[PDB]
């Protein structure tokens, strides 16, 4: 790897930068040159790493849907036969953000969750398990798709579990859970129903527990209760 | 588009 | 070339599909790949270069300015010692930088300009020459920062030579050149008084030639007088 | 900055 040579404390020193600078694919190269070193991260450490490679995959989330809206016009009636070149730059696209999807996977597989013991690393660790393969199963279309979506889910359901043992119904990490498995239940697994359930369920059981929080906290809770809220609104 | 976690 | 297999016109409608997508890292390979095929660029072929390269080089100009700032302000008196890797990742940036405008001055040289015979095409790329160049200059500190001065220098003066020559007053290849140029001579040249002068004289003879302008060609030149006028409200 | 050709 080409941060082998690299310190621990330098690389993540350079992520740091890298995101001041906008530069996510560089602070997500650190960020894996940091994982590599083989020792757990820290709350900052894992925030940094999903960061970075949440801005890399969204980026190229986004390029795909353009070029895939494109390439589904160009198949109607009526369409010019314009030849294979946007199937070809679809299919670009889309090979690297499923390159992009199995790095994260590997370095989670190897060796991220099997060290994490606490709630908070663990919970995620596969949050991010279930999110890498929610982007696979968003472009997936052959024989393999339905096992890249029992993936996510099983990912999410095992993260739910422990998050509904381990951490308050307001905890920020089990709150983004619920929201992005709400999010695969409705996009992904076509399951509009247990996408507005879940949602609504942790929204209020979040709500009766914000008396708890100090202010920072409940800032921190509101923030994603919000989104919750929004798809509420968009979904029903 | 859904809202995910930012 | 990676590109040396795919047909011209291949290249030239992946740009145009990158463009839509957001990618101008593979937007800029799809043309540099168009123009090794040896052919002359077109109007619209120039413009999907130019726009490429000027997406790349304009994030990686600004993310070097952060961190320059954030380099600065570490050698202020009462700072912290935080160790090499602040440099090391501005240096990274500043030699990427530098090879995407030695890349673009490549394909000027070998053999854009040299076959480019029409005044919209030579003063075109005359123009690119001295942009690339001033970029060149925004980072440079050592023994050939003069040297890049005056190539940046020599390539604007040329193309404004011939623009004066073939061009109307409010042509929009000639706007921009002289808009650029003011540029160089304020923030490269020391030379704040050309700068306004130039973009003074720049700007009323565009004026005064409007009334010879379809409705079309009129917003055109417009928009580009409004960024003379912008930046004379800025220097004065 | 001062702004050049967009
Ligand atoms: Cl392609
Ligand atoms: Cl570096
Ligand atoms: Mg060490
Ligand atoms: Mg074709
Ligand atoms: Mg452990
Ligand atoms: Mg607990
Ligand atoms: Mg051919
Ligand atoms: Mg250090
Ligand atoms: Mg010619
Ligand atoms: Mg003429």
């Amino acid at each position: 790897g080409a941060m082998g040579s690299m310190e621990r404390a330098s690389l993540i020193q350079k992520a740091k930068l890298a995101e001041q600078a906008e530069r996510y694919e560089d602070m997500a190269a650190f960020m894996k040159g940091a994982v590599e070193k083989g020792e757990e991260l820290s709350n900052e450490e894992r925030n940094l790493l999903s960061v970075a490679y949440k801005n890399v995959v969204g980026g190229q989330r986004a390029a795909w849907r353009v070029l895939s809206s494109i390439e589904q016009k160009s198949n109607e009636e009526g369409s010019e036969e314009k030849g294979p070149e946007v199937r070809e730059y679809r299919e670009k696209v889309e090979t690297e953000l499923q390159g992009v999807c199995d790095t994260v996977l590997g370095l989670l597989d190897s060796h991220l969750i099997k060290e994490a013991g606490d709630a908070e690393s663990r919970v995620f660790y596969l949050k991010m398990k279930g999110d890498y393969y929610r982007y696979l199963a968003e472009v997936a279309t052959g024989d393999d798709k339905k096992r890249i979506i029992d993936s996510a889910r099983s990912a999410y359901q095992e993260a739910m579990d422990i998050s509904k043992k381990e951490m308050p119904p307001t905890n920020p990490i089990r709150l983004g859970l619920a929201l992005n498995f709400s999010v695969f239940h409705y996009e992904i697994a076509n399951s509009p129903e247990e996408a507005i359930s879940l949602a609504k369920t942790t929204f209020d059981e979040a709500m009766a527990d914000l008396h708890t929080l100090s202010e920072d906290s409940y800032k921190d809770s509101t923030l994603i209760m919000q989104l919750l809220r929004d798809n509420l609104t968009l979904w029903t | 588009k859904a809202k995910s976690c930012t």
